[PDB]
């Protein structure tokens, strides 16, 4: 996946053996296929999760319910379910073959273009993070946070979760990483990092894994052998905010210009006031010039 | 990657965070904050009353603690374990005028130069001073270089000497010395002088997360 | 244009109203008669020592709004 407005289907493994099979119109993000993979799903630029049945032509799938982006896009387990990020930030929980939207997060707390989305092994208790320092692991439809899962002040976060679901791998633009230990909700620590603004933590395919992207070029190829409450606060906390905004809010708008507005009105009919001046009492106005003289 | 700068209040100083990552950057005001470095966001704050001339904020490699001289005679030390990440402020053995240059090293120490040509090595655990160093009338001691493994040292001075030595061996003449004087029970911090912290009227108090 | 209700509220949201229009929006309001006659037999009769005068007390020099 990259600026290709389609996505290179590349031969397996290795010496090149392959061709164009067009997506969309421009960047695509992070792809999941299903477990089975009949679809490849990617988070191609029409800001949709588009399914792709192996390879087909048309398409199998494509589904937008969100506003601005697919930042992510990622299947889950024995769900009809795929979830993803946006630049809205919004997280999305989707059923691809029905084309339809199961739930959603809205700001789940994000600032701008939302990094990757990951799951729970099962595909659930979402994980999201954006250009804000903050992942928040939130549930499917149930979508209540676990906890605040404080980021890098990073320009924009990455991420990827070991395996098992226990460790954040917390990457991001800044070259400062960290990882989180999920079993305990504790950061386990800063990493040494020693220059690594890594913009992807994609972990093996079992096991023991890496930290790479950024600055240092060379693939950052690490075998990790480490491998083998504040959510009440936000009760209200910020619940009450969005409403405690709202009074007020058209009270102006109204206030301000739909009576100016209709306040127009009033001129554009006095304008002509005189046009009854001049033929309402006007037998006087004229009678009295003679009448004088 | 990015210019910080301000609306007024003059720059003096700031750095970076070897063996980690934030930046501490200050004005003229005193006024000492950190910046989110990749965001240009200042989140962590602070206004203070000294105001200093030409300060210059000394960085740990591990950023748990930061540093400032200036033109007055004072240095302020930081520590992010407790509230305010600069807690307190103090005053300087007799003679200092102001402080030239401050630099951290690996153990919980910085070197000084002062306005008064004396370089000093200070203890930040206690903020005492832990070395003392002094060469004959101008000519002098003009500047510092620190290797901190060894602290393998090249100085310059107004004498025209081109040094040739290793703090981590000067240290021995005052771990040596002192604790000689352990035997008899000396106290450090008056062995150093420790600095005492001080009033609020002229600190760099400082909060930062 | 006429009705009480509607020039109370005119009056307050556009606020007030142009000169060429005093005519109407006044004689509807106070009811004027429009008693030209009655008017005119006060403007004509020739000297009136009352008000000959008038800059003496209030000498606002413009001899065409004295008058």
């Amino acid at each position: 996946c990259g600026q290709d407005r389609q996505i290179r289907l590349w031969q397996n493994t290795v010496q090149s053996k392959c061709s164009i099979i067009k997506a969309h119109c421009g960047a695509i993000r992070s792809m999941s296929f299903s477990a089975d993979g009949g679809y490849l799903l990617s988070s191609s630029d029409d800001k949709t999760l588009k399914l792709w049945r192996l390879q087909d032509k048309k398409f199998m799938c494509s589904f937008a319910g969100h506003k601005n982006w697919v930042r992510s896009g990622v299947i889950s387990p024995d769900m009809r379910l795929v979830a993803s990020g946006s630049d809205d930030k919004t997280v999305m929980l989707w059923d691809l073959n029905f084309q339809k939207i199961v739930s959603k997060y809205s700001t789940s707390d994000h600032m701008d273009t939302v990094s990757q989305v990951l799951f729970h092994p099962d595909g659930t208790c979402l994980i999201s993070s954006s250009f804000d320092h903050k992942i928040k692991i939130t549930d499917i439809r149930s979508n209540k946070l676990i906890q605040h899962y404080n980021a890098h002040d990073a320009q924009v976060n990455s991420i990827s979760i070991h395996p098992t679901g226990y460790f954040l791998a917390s990457a991001g633009s800044d070259s400062k990483i960290k990882i989180w230990d999920l079993r305990q909700g504790r950061q386990i620590y800063t990493l040494y990092s020693n220059d690594k603004d890594i913009t992807t933590v994609q972990f093996n395919q079992s096991g023991d894994y890496f930290a790479t992207g950024g600055s240092q070029n060379l693939c950052m190829v690490w075998k990790t052998n480490f491998d083998q409450q504040p959510k009440l606060v936000v009760n209200n906390g910020t619940a009450t905010y969005p409403s405690n905004f709202v009074p007020k809010v058209e009270e102006e708008n109204i206030m301000t210009e739909a009576i100016a507005a209709s306040m127009q009105q009033i001129y554009s009919r006095l304008d002509t006031m005189f046009q009854y001046m001049t033929n309402l009492e006007n037998r006087v106005v004229q009678s009295e010039q003679l009448q004088k003289s | 990657i990015k210019t910080l700068f301000a609306k007024a209040s003059y720059f003096a100083t700031g750095s970076l965070t070897p063996n980690g990552q934030s930046l501490i950057t200050s004005f003229q005001d005193g006024n000492v904050y950190v910046w989110n470095l990749n965001n240009f966001e200042v989140t962590a704050k602070s206004e203070v009353e000294e105001n200093m001339k030409n300060q210059k904020i000394s960085v740990s490699a591990d950023s748990s603690r930061f540093v400032i001289g200036g033109s007055t005679a004072y240095l302020y030390y930081c520590d992010i374990s407790h509230s305010p990440l600069c807690i307190s402020s103090f005053a300087l053995p007799s003679g200092s005028t102001s402080v030239k240059k401050i630099k951290f090293t690996h153990g919980n120490y910085l070197g000084i130069i002062t306005d008064n040509q004396v370089f000093y090595a200070i203890d930040s655990s206690t903020n005492q001073i832990a070395l003392e160093f002094r060469l004959p009338k101008n000519k002098g001691i003009t500047d510092f270089d620190i290797n901190p493994n060894n602290l393998e040292i090249l100085i310059v001075s107004g004498n025209g000497e081109i040094f040739k030595y290793d703090l981590q061996k000067l240290f021995i003449m005052e771990m040596n010395q002192q604790q000689r004087l352990l035997e008899r029970g000396i106290e450090s911090s008056l062995v150093y002088n420790v600095l005492k912290p001080g009033n609020q009227n002229h600190s760099l108090k400082f909060e930062s997360h | 244009f006429l009705d009480r209700e509607k020039l109370r509220e005119f009056l307050s949201r556009f606020g007030y109203f142009p000169e060429k229009h005093r005519v109407v929006v006044w004689n509807y309001l106070l009811k004027l008669p429009s008693n030209y006659e009655a008017f005119d037999n006060l403007a004509r009769k020739g000297l009136h020592p009352n008000y000959l005068n008038l800059k003496s007390t209030f000498p606002i020099q413009s001899d065409k709004l004295y008058y």
